[PDB]
């Protein structure tokens, strides 16, 4: 379970990066609504 | 008891993984809805 945890920790970190990227994209799109 | 700790750690990371994946599903929905609003 040690390998699995180490790998899953890295997966979760990557998913957090994906989440930040998607939120920033939604923000970019909302900025485009105004201008 | 470090063995039980490792098992708990994995279960917790699995819970976290699901939380993050559910957030992604929500964000994909937001991306589509705002894209439709903008276009």
């Amino acid at each position: 379970e040690e390998e699995k945890s180490r790998l899953l920790e890295k997966e979760n970190r990557e998913l957090e990066k994906i989440i930040a990227e998607k939120e920033e994209r939604v923000s970019e799109l909302r900025h485009q609504l105004q201008s | 008891s470090v063995n039980q700790a490792s098992t708990s750690r994995l279960e917790g990371l699995q819970s976290e993984n699901h939380h993050l994946r559910m957030k992604i599903t929500e964000l994909d929905k937001d991306l589509e809805e705002v894209t439709m609003q903008l276009q």
